[PDB]
């Protein structure tokens, strides 16, 4: 269950800057 | 953290605070990798040049925190240490090579909305995500400038090409470390700072949406200086040691 | 400027 946050991934909510990370994995 | 921003509640449930009993003070950051184990930088516990040599009974681990100085009643959990394991080849004499240490808690910590372990990378994950240009995230209660934040700070930094890391310092860089941060002409800034040591450098896998700890805040020359970069312990490179300690001592 | 943590932990 590691790496899945209760208040985010588990509820399908994103934190305010994680998109910046994914956007860099081109 | 320099040039970062306040973290959202529950944003880094694996973030751990290394707290000194007396005088009560923040020592370093750390991360939760299981209900019983914590990962941090060895220099947080041992560094002869500054007469630093802490034992299990000298520190406390505080998990689930957001506020730096407040005792977050009913939210954070404080735990004692049963044992500390430092890499036998940690090089404190020269360049902090293999700057890593494991800490076994006396009792398992119960998970909650604010306490949750981060994943350790497998060969495949490390291979695909640890690439120059790719961004990771650093968190900590360290200084805001080379004063102290009210709550946990966060900053996203790109991994930098090894040649550039090498050419920015006089220190001998090894395969057990990588550096990160923006280049002077990229416009954006950000870096870890005093107090942030031992903290986690994490990345989110676009394959399974899980967060993985790729590095440990290790060292730097100043904080957020142009032409300089922060260095991190390469977690995967030392996973063989991590696995050995875990299945051999509990 | 750290807030007093419970003695039950400092024991
Ligand atoms: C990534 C990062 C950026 C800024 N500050 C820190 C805080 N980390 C430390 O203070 C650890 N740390 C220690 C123990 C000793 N000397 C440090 N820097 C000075 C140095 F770069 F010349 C150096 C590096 C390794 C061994 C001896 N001298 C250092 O950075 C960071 F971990």
């Amino acid at each position: 269950d590691c790496g899945l946050r209760p208040l985010f991934e588990k509820k399908s909510l994103e934190d305010k800057t994680e998109r910046e990370l994914l956007e860099s994995y081109i | 953290i320099v040039e970062g921003s306040d973290a959202e509640i529950g944003m880094s449930p694996w973030q751990v605070m290394l707290f000194r009993k007396s005088p009560q003070e923040l020592l370093c950051g750390a991360s939760l990798i299981s209900d019983r184990w914590v990962l941090t930088a060895a220099h947080c516990l041992l560094y002869p040049p500054w007469d630093k040599n802490f034992t299990e009974n000298d520190l406390l681990v505080r998990i689930g925190k957001h506020s730096r100085t407040r005792y977050e009643r009913n939210i954070e959990k404080i735990s004692m240490l049963e044992k500390i394991y430092i890499h036998p080849r940690y090089n404190w004499r020269e360049n902090l090579d293999r700057d890593i240490a494991l800490m076994k808690l006396k009792k398992p910590v119960a998970f909650s909305d604010y306490i949750h372990p981060v994943c350790l990378p497998d060969r495949e994950t490390a291979a695909s995500l640890l690439q120059a240009g790719y961004k990771g995230r650093v968190t900590g209660w360290g200084n805001l400038k080379e004063g102290q934040p009210s709550v946990l700070q966060v900053v996203n930094l790109p991994i930098v090409e090894r040649p550039v890391c090498k050419d920015s310092t006089r220190i001998r860089i090894t395969d057990n470390m990588f550096c990160a941060g923006y280049k002077p002409d990229e416009g954006k800034r950000g870096d870890a700072c005093e107090g942030d040591s031992g903290g986690p450098f994490v990345m989110k896998s676009p394959f399974n949406n899980r967060w993985y700890q790729m590095g440990i805040v290790s060292w730097g020359e100043g904080c957020d200086r142009d032409g300089k970069y922060g260095f991190y312990t390469h977690v995967f490179r030392l996973k063989k040691w991590i696995q050995k300690v875990i299945d051999q001592f509990g | 400027d750290f807030e007093e943590i419970p003695e039950e932990y400092l024991q």
